């Protein structure tokens, strides 16, 4: 047994998947952005805060100072969440 | 929908900026840059989001002051 | 009221202190949440929560 | 117990399969990641002893209740890994050989070293040759379980 | 062996075109006059800007505007460097050098600056 | 998506011009040309997948060097591409190079 | 007569069950974070290697936390006195029963013991007739499959 | 020590790094799309990096005006080449301004020409020395005076860093050569 | 904190509709459920090598020091417990080399040997240095090697750094070398590949150890040494 890995076999791996590009975001193309935003929100009223941050690849609190000022905010059950950019 | 917030947040900046004066469609997709949205959606627009707008503004003939009718 | 404790001397059992008389120990959880519902009225009392 | 209870039971009914909850709000390509692991025949060591330094030994019943040790052996099991991806990957099949726990033996059973010695070799390792076994030794204490 | 290739390329294009060409009502033969035409054509102040005090440090802008030499158009797998020394592993790639067109599939590489 | 560079070679450059003139005729539209030269995108790309199995291999003086959206431009000196069976030598070449 | 065999039969089976269910949490775990899996680091010998040290030497029995009402005391010491206490203690056997003022016919020397169980060997004491001794020529099946 | 001026070996300098502020924001895709000999990968890092031969160095300018410069061989080269490229920013038109220019390392080497004991370093100076010859060959020496890191090897070979001034260079190098002599093979 | 309560008596116990007898149970100490839950990995651990318990009681303790000064909460807490770990193992003077706690973890080398060295200066104190004799026991041992090879490998190894005849070399490595000169000066003879496999080192770092040690391995051996293969025998690789 242990037949020492000193850097763990998978580890290795998922270091490599790292190791093509990433670790930096867009931010930063905002209007671009903004257009990611509207194309996805065509598609359904409101989405989940996950879906938004796979569907953008963008950091967290920026999106949300844009779901600020876009849009609100509708929370159901455990802390379940969606947004929407106030349909009318 | 989205291109309609577009509309909303560009016109939600006009008022803010102190002024409601009414403008043309046209100018409004310009000024928006969403000029290439096409006939269809221009019609949605013109037969539901600028005519069925429960808060839209008619006046001098073109269409104003969305985000707010509460209070003035 | 809560008995002295001379009615709960732990027992310690080497150690030191190791030896909170196990009636205490549910002592301390009287306390603990008691203290929990004071707050939570000095806080957002709910409601189904306070029951 | 050993020979037969220990295998059947490894064997009888526990495959398990996992499949990730990957292509989440977006996906159309071939990907939730899907494993499955199985079990096979089962290894028993002679009832070793690991010192400090590192190094496992043979370990001596009398020793054992001198030092108060568990006289126990090591349980090895044979483990595979089974990816048959949702379509690509099908044949990535890997084996192992595998360290689980330690089991307690019985004193002189057929896998407590004492069982093959001669009465000379016995009285050798300081132990007595009328003494009749089949008490388990745990922490230094004799231990015989009632039927 | 390569002007074949792009004879391959013609006959993948053309063949994959006409379709399109269908889709638009356009004539055959426009089709073909595109391929003959095109065959035809294949063949204080110190502590604020003592900045001044590096003028012309600069190099000629003669090699990009003008592109007087010949140039490669390839794809790359991954590009590595130590100090003044530059690897390069390169794939895909189609060159032109002094009046004749090249190709590979991949390229490794190697220069200093 | 294919990229859009190979229309930047001679033989890119040849068919973009051969539209043209049919679209000086006038027999034919600017987004047909397009979509021509998108299908001349994958077919060369597709040609270069499955035919193209080649290689070369190269040293020389690096002169300039560019890298921005993910696109590598560079500008090499007294450049030597050498191969199994020829060799080209050429003073200075530029390399665009995308992944 | 449950004998060493099946009373560690139970154990085992629940105990690796359970560590079926501890490698289970270790591979979603895994999955979760963005992949980084050792076969070799999920397994808790821990589960198997103690719990069985655990069971056989305080004389428990199972799951501690709720299961020791009745099956409470099956290991114990081995009594070393002579050489006879030790023969006769191995060669013991319990039935279980209420406790503290039962009277009723499971005390009482039923005939079928004849040649099963020691006509007059019993405890002297408050379990009078309820831990028994296995005669001298007696003996006990291992069992094994009918197919 | 006059005693020992044979210490006064004069460590090498081989490396400086300081940094310096355009005083402007910039776009650095402009700026690569722009400069010659120069790299930048927004999706890898955010610094634009840029290489010159001369004084051979290397600076990276991000965009809120802040840029670091390193490779320099001294501080004026190094003052030298931190002006070339704000130089190079002026000549791209954008308000490129010579403002807070600092040094914030200096790394120095040298060689003593002798065999030493590091087992006996690393005893008699335990509280400060660290060595792991299974995981780093060199050893680990930090002085609480001019606070600069030591590496030594058994060769003799010793580099310095953590420097702000040549002087503490040699100072740090001065005060301990003495105690490496003492350990000498 | 507080005891518990439990499930049990059949019930009346309300969830009076829903399917949840009396009341679930709560959490007590939150805060430092992830210092027991660095106890729980430490035991993991310990075990999967088989430590001793002296050894976990002092890993445990030097633990509960460095998260009470809180100098290095940022870290991997799965990293401070495994250099906690290594540290306690050198203390008690039979260390694990970093490749073998590296092993048991789900941690990097790079990151066990970085927060090693910053819990030195957390708790500002120092350790003796390893030497060759710490680990040709296990290493020998794991070969299953004669007890008299593995004396002669331990003189091999002494006399080996005596001579410094390895100043630009590991312990470890020169250790690894001492074993591979032993093994094949007797009929035991495990291959590199083998001495590779326990050791953890690259089997090219044995052969450049022994390719130094080689010429003067007549006077390494000790004079009382049951010779096999004499040295004017001995194989080259």
């Amino acid at each position: 047994t242990n037949y020492k890995p000193v850097a763990n076999h998978q580890y290795n791996i998922e270091y490599e998947r790292k190791k093509k590009e990433d670790g930096k975001r867009a931010r930063a193309d905002k209007q671009h952005v903004l257009d990611m935003l509207f194309s996805a929100f065509e598609k359904h009223q409101y989405y989940n805060l996950k879906d938004l941050v796979d569907i953008t690849k963008q950091p967290v609190v920026y999106l949300k100072e844009i779901l600020k000022e876009i849009g609100v905010q509708n929370v159901k059950g455990i802390h379940k969440n969606t947004w929407e950019l106030k349909p009318e | 929908f989205g291109v309609l917030a577009k509309i909303v947040n560009y016109m939600k900046t006009r008022h803010q900026r102190g002024d409601t004066h009414p403008l043309t469609l046209d100018e409004i997709l310009d000024e928006t840059q969403h000029l290439d949205i096409g006939l269809k959606q221009k019609q949605w627009l013109m037969t539901e989001a600028l005519v069925n707008n429960p808060k839209i503004e008619v006046i001098d003939g073109k269409y104003a002051f969305k985000p707010k009718y509460n209070v003035r | 009221p809560v008995p002295p404790l001379s009615v709960r001397p732990a027992v310690v059992m080497q150690g030191s202190a190791r030896n909170q008389d196990d009636l205490t120990h549910k002592l301390a959880d009287i306390v603990k949440i008691n203290n929990q519902l004071r707050r939570n009225e000095q806080n957002g009392a709910a409601a189904h929560v306070i029951a | 117990f050993i020979q037969m209870s220990v295998q059947r039971i490894v064997e009888d009914a526990p495959p398990i399969d996992l499949q990730a909850e990957a292509q989440h709000a977006s996906g159309e390509v071939e990907e939730p990641p899907r494993y499955l692991l199985k079990f096979e025949q089962i290894y028993l060591s002679k009832p070793t002893h690991w010192e400090r330094d590192g190094a496992p030994s043979p370990m001596m019943p009398n020793e054992a209740r001198l030092r108060n040790l568990t006289y126990s052996a090591p349980l090895y099991v044979d483990i595979t890994k089974t990816v048959i991806k949702e379509g690509e990957e099908q044949l990535q099949t890997q084996h192992q050989k595998t360290f689980i726990g330690k089991i307690p033996i019985m004193l002189r059973s057929t896998y407590c070293l004492l069982n093959g010695l001669t009465d000379r070799d016995l009285c050798e390792l300081n132990e007595c040759p009328l003494d009749p076994g089949g008490y388990f030794i745990i922490n230094g204490s004799e231990k015989v379980l009632i039927a | 062996t390569v002007p074949k290739l792009y004879r391959s390329v013609i006959e993948d294009v053309i063949n994959d075109v006409r379709d399109i060409f269908l889709d638009d009502g356009v004539d055959e033969q426009v089709l073909m006059e595109l391929k003959t035409l095109w065959e035809n054509k294949l063949m204080g102040q110190v502590e604020e800007e003592p900045l001044n005090s590096e003028d012309d440090v600069s190099d000629e802008e003669g090699q990009e505007l003008f592109d007087t030499e010949n140039v490669v158009v390839c794809q790359y797998d991954k590009i590595h460097r130590s100090k003044n020394k530059w690897k390069f592993h390169l794939k895909d790639g189609i060159m032109n050098l002094n009046g004749r067109d090249y190709i590979f599939s991949k390229a490794i590489g190697d220069a200093e600056w | 998506m294919a990229y859009q560079l190979y229309r930047n070679t001679t033989l890119g450059n040849s068919l973009q011009e051969s539209l043209d003139e049919l679209i000086q005729s006038q027999q034919i539209t600017p987004q047909l040309a397009l979509q021509v030269l998108l299908q001349f995108d994958k077919a060369i790309n597709a040609a270069l997948a499955q035919r193209v199995r080649n290689r070369v291999n190269f040293r020389g003086s690096l002169n300039t060097y560019r890298f921005c959206d993910n696109v590598w431009t560079f500008v090499l000196n007294d450049v030597e591409f050498r191969e199994v069976t020829e060799l080209i030598k050429v003073d200075k070449v530029k390399i665009v190079a995308c992944d | 007569l449950d004998l060493a065999g099946p009373l560690l039969a139970f154990l085992f089976r629940g105990m690796f069950k359970n560590l079926l269910k501890e490698v289970r949490i270790y591979a979603q775990k895994f999955i979760d974070r963005g992949k980084d899996f050792n076969l070799e680091l999920a397994i808790k010998t821990r589960i198997i290697s103690d719990g069985l040290k655990y069971s056989l030497a305080t004389g428990n029995w199972g799951d501690q936390k709720k299961a020791h009402q009745a099956r409470a005391g099956v290991s114990q010491v081995l009594n070393r006195l002579t050489f006879a206490s030790t023969l006769s203690h191995l060669r013991r056997l319990n039935s279980p029963i209420g406790r503290d003022g039962k009277l009723a016919k499971p005390r009482q020397l039923h005939n079928t013991l004849w040649g099963m169980v020691c006509p007059a060997e019993t405890p002297e004491g408050h379990a009078v007739g309820l831990v028994k001794n296995l005669a001298l020529m007696a003996y006990i099946s291992v069992g094994s499959q009918p197919s | 020590t006059p005693a020992s001026e044979s210490s006064g070996i004069v460590p090498q300098l081989q490396n400086i790094v300081s940094t310096v502020n355009l005083g402007c924001k910039l776009d650095l895709k402009t700026i690569a799309l722009r400069a010659r000999n120069a790299e930048y990968n927004p999706k890898r890092f955010a610094a634009v990096i840029m290489r010159i031969r001369e004084p051979r160095t290397t600076a990276l300018i991000f965009s809120s005006g802040k840029m670091v410069c390193t490779g320099a061989k001294s501080e004026e080269q190094s003052r030298l080449a931190a002006r070339k490229y704000a130089r190079v920013v002026q000549k791209l038109g954008f308000p490129a301004k010579f403002l807070d220019f600092k040094i914030q390392n200096m790394v120095g080497s040298c060689d003593v020409k002798f065999p030493i004991r590091l087992e006996g370093l690393v005893l008699t100076h335990q509280q400060f020395s660290s060595y792991e010859p299974e995981l780093f060959p060199g050893l680990i020496y930090r002085m609480i005076k001019p606070r600069i890191v030591l590496l030594i090897f058994v060769s003799g070979k010793v580099v310095l860093t953590g420097a702000k001034v040549r002087a503490e260079i040699y100072e740090a190098f001065e005060n301990i050569y003495p105690i490496l002599k003492g350990f000498r093979k | 904190l507080s005891t518990m309560i439990g499930k049990g008596t059949g019930a009346a116990s309300f969830d009076e509709f829903g399917n949840s007898k009396y009341q679930n149970r709560r959490t007590m100490s939150s805060s430092d459920r992830a210092m027991m839950n660095a106890f729980k990995e430490i035991t993991t651990m310990a075990d999967r090598i088989n430590l001793p318990r002296n050894i976990v009681d002092r890993t445990n303790n030097l633990f509960k020091q460095v998260y009470e000064q809180k100098s290095l909460k940022g870290r991997a807490n799965d990293a401070i417990a495994s250099a906690c770990l290594y540290i306690a193992c050198r203390q008690e003077g039979v260390p694990r080399t970093f490749k073998e706690i590296c092993a048991v973890s789900r941690i990097s080398k790079k990151e066990i040997g970085r927060c090693f060295k910053l819990i030195l200066k957390a708790l500002e104190t120092s350790v003796d240095l390893i030497t060759t004799g710490d680990f040709m026991s296990r290493f020998c041992s794991n070969l299953c090697l004669p007890k008299q090879v593995q004396m002669a490998a331990t003189h091999i190894a002494r006399k080996a750094v005596e001579l410094d005849l390895v100043p630009g070399r590991s312990p470890i490595s020169v250790a690894a070398a001492a074993i591979y000169m032993a093994s094949q000066a007797s009929a035991e003879k495990r291959t590199q590949k083998e001495i590779g496999d326990i050791a953890g080192v690259a089997d090219v770092t044995i052969r450049q150890s022994y390719r130094l040690i080689y010429p003067r391995a007549p006077d390494l051996f000790p004079t009382d040494f049951k010779f096999d293969t004499p040295v004017d025998k001995l194989p080259q690789l």
